[PDB]
């Protein structure tokens, strides 16, 4: 019941890499630093690529939570420039005025 | 030319509300807000799942409530209270208003986990500010 | 004619421990609305005024936070929509406070913050010297 | 017959002091409760109850008084015996604040009220409305149905031994705060204003007998037109 | 002339010595005292009078926040001390 299933693959790459997020931090440790040796490191490098694909963070998309669209996306409100705009201009989100100066 | 949130001149026919009869341009000079909370202040947070509550807080009261609604709802929230301020019709019976009443406002609080109220106001028909 | 005859008081029990001094208490609301927080600065004002509350009242500056937006669903980049949030402040500071008046003080403030309006109160205790600091251990 | 179920009920007493089992609240609630059958032939050894309560160290409740009250408010004629038995309960719940100790705690306003009608003493309902309002007593009125039923036999009892002016009085402070009239308490209503050589209120009570639910009553209307004709 | 709380009483039982001194703290809640104690919540039952006993039982339940306001109401991190 999601928008679309492009919104549905972000849902799943939000949920995998919150399941991994506390493993890939304490491999990432072992690689970012200069006092372990380098045997130890290149095991850690390997471990943390043999993850799942979709664990890894960079890939998550923020999209508009009503329509999906992956552009013109307000953080704040999580919402595309076209649907903000919609309840800005009905005098729906609270504090919220066209601006002039 | 503009079109959002703008009902079109016509031919003298068409009542519109007060809310209804402003453009976005009139938002804080003639016009107040349908929502206050403290989400969009400076240094506040939150904002996100207040403006989800919203939405959904209008779509649920249109289809709860269908055919009645006279105006759009005025959601206003103090502490964990949530109000949300309806200006409703005179044609069902009050029986069935107060058995909407109840209904809503306990499955809302049960959804969002705070308490939630509902205050109605009737009024004979829809207010006419002017006919475009 | 019908009205009650006694009524029951809440219990207050004063306690065997020291209360709290505050040397100050900053009440800075927040607010879209200024003629909102001019009501609610004469109601704070005059409910600490009957109290027996020292109490001063200024504005610190505004803020606006301006951003922009297209105006069309596609293409025409030249055309924009801009929106602001407008944050007006107000702040109550009060002194020489006990813990105990401070909090009946605040509860019965923060209990009728109007909605659309927030609070970030600010309390200054005043503290003895720990006793392990009174005198070097040699 | 009484006299069998009395030695029945004093050999479990007795029975209940032999197994070193001491009565509560409820033990005497129980023997008041089931007395109310025997009326007349009860109301002494009822009263030795009371007197047995009070001697132990159980305090009767707002139940203890209500099931004093119905086997006392016998039909018939109340001046003999339930006179002094409400004047002398008032005098001893005067000024005290009740806690909920028996279920049929909310059950004597009700019952105490009733007998004030009967008695038609306006000073003693003065003073079983002013212990339902001393503290938090006001919730021991009952549900709806009880708190009609008091409302309604108060407010008749003012309108009937009460001045015109302090009736117009309870008339506002009551109604529809407090409850809805029926039919009947607008007619008593009606018939104080009589009295007090006052019709110019007639239209008044007319006005609120339409917003009171009573615009189609028959008893109603043809009290009103009579008065004004 | 006589009042109702002067005259003969049943004799049978005796005064208490004294209320039972020491209680039964961890008396099981049988199901007919758990019951008992519902019947004595619906004698001072009665609906909301005015806003502000809305606002009491809504405290009482929970459901409310607590005032003045505490960020860290309910939110003891285990009982941990700085030094953990
Ligand atoms: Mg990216
Ligand atoms: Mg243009």
């Amino acid at each position: 019941h999601y928008v679309d299933w492009r919104m549905w693959r972000d849902v799943k790459r939000r949920k995998m890499a919150y399941e991994y997020a506390d493993e890939r931090l304490r491999i990432n440790s072992l690689r970012k630093n200069t006092i372990l040796p380098k045997i130890l490191q290149d095991v850690a490098d390997e471990e943390i690529a043999a993850l799942p694909r979709d664990s890894c963070p960079v890939r998550i998309r923020n999209r508009c939570v009503m329509t999906s669209r992956p552009r013109g996306v307000k953080r704040r409100w999580r919402l595309s420039r076209i649907v903000f705009r919609h309840l800005a201009d009905h005098g729906q989100l609270s504090g919220i005025q066209r601006a002039t100066w | 030319k503009n079109r959002a949130a703008r009902v079109r001149v016509s031919k003298g026919d068409k009542p519109v509300t007060y809310e209804e009869a402003h453009a976005p341009h009139y938002i804080a000079h003639r016009k107040g807000w349908l929502s206050l909370h403290t989400g969009n202040l400076d240094g506040e947070d939150h904002a996100a799942e207040r403006t989800v509550e919203d939405v959904f807080l209008r779509k649920f009261m249109w289809g709860t409530f269908p055919g009645c609604l006279a105006d759009q709802l005025v959601l206003k929230r103090r502490g964990n209270q949530l109000e949300i301020c309806a200006v409703v019709l005179r044609q069902l019976s009050p029986h069935k208003y107060y058995f909407l009443v109840g209904y809503s406002e306990t499955l809302l609080s049960y959804f969002y986990k705070c308490p939630v109220r509902l205050h109605l106001q009737t009024v004979p028909s829809k207010v006419v500010y002017k006919y475009l | 004619v019908d009205v009650p005859k006694d009524l029951t008081k809440p219990v207050v029990t004063i306690s065997d421990e020291p209360d709290i001094l505050y040397k100050r208490l900053s009440v800075l609301v927040k607010g879209h609305d200024k003629a909102v927080l001019d009501s609610y600065e004469y109601f704070a004002v005059l409910a600490a005024k009957e109290l027996g509350i020292s109490i001063k009242v200024h504005e610190p500056p505004r803020k606006i936070e301006r951003f922009t937006l297209l105006q069309s669903v596609h293409i025409y980049k030249k055309h924009r929509v801009q929106y602001e949030m407008r944050t007006l402040y107000r702040c109550l500071e009060l002194e020489h406070l006990t813990g105990s008046t401070a909090d009946v003080y605040l509860e019965y403030i923060q209990r009728n913050l109007p909605e659309g309006v927030a609070m970030e109160v600010t309390k200054t205790q005043l503290e003895q010297l720990p006793e392990h600091i009174k005198e070097p251990i040699w | 017959k009484f006299e069998e179920k009395w030695s029945k009920i004093l050999e479990l007493l007795r029975h209940m002091v032999a197994q070193k089992v001491k009565p509560n609240l409820q033990t005497f609630n129980t023997i008041l409760k089931c007395l109310r059958r025997f009326h007349v032939f009860a109301r002494s050894p009822a009263l030795q109850v009371l007197r047995e309560m009070k001697a132990i160290g159980i305090e009767p409740s707002l139940a203890t008084y209500h099931h004093i009250i119905r086997l006392f408010d016998q039909p018939g004629d109340p001046l003999k015996r339930s006179s002094f038995i409400i004047y002398d309960i008032m005098n001893e719940l005067m000024g005290k604040r009740f806690s909920p100790k028996d279920p049929d705690d909310d059950k004597f306003f009700q019952s105490a009220m009733s007998i004030c009608s009967s008695l038609r003493d306006l000073e003693l309902a003065y003073q079983v409305h002013g212990l339902l309002k001393t503290g938090d007593n006001w919730k021991f009125i009952g549900p709806d149905q009880h708190r009609n039923f008091y409302y309604s036999k108060f407010f008749d009892l003012i309108c009937l031994m009460e001045q015109i002016d302090v009736t117009l009085k309870w008339y506002e402070d009551l109604i529809p705060s407090a409850y809805f009239p029926h039919s009947q308490t607008m007619i008593h209503l009606l018939q104080a204003l009589d009295v007090a050589n006052r019709l110019e209120v007639i239209p008044k009570i007319w006005k609120d007998s339409k917003e009171y639910g009573h615009t189609f009553r028959s008893d109603l209307r043809e009290e009103i037109l009579m008065l004004m004709a | 002339r006589k009042n109702i709380f002067t005259g003969k009483r049943l004799n049978i039982f005796d005064m208490m010595a004294v209320t039972k001194e020491a209680p039964e703290t961890d008396t099981s809640p049988s199901l007919w005292d758990v019951e008992f104690a519902k019947q004595l919540a619906t004698v001072n039952e009665q609906p909301l009078q005015n806003g502000f006993e809305e606002l009491i039982q809504w405290t009482k339940e929970g459901k409310l926040w607590e005032f003045p306001i505490n960020n860290e109401a309910g939110f003891d991190d285990d009982g941990s001390e700085f030094h953990e």
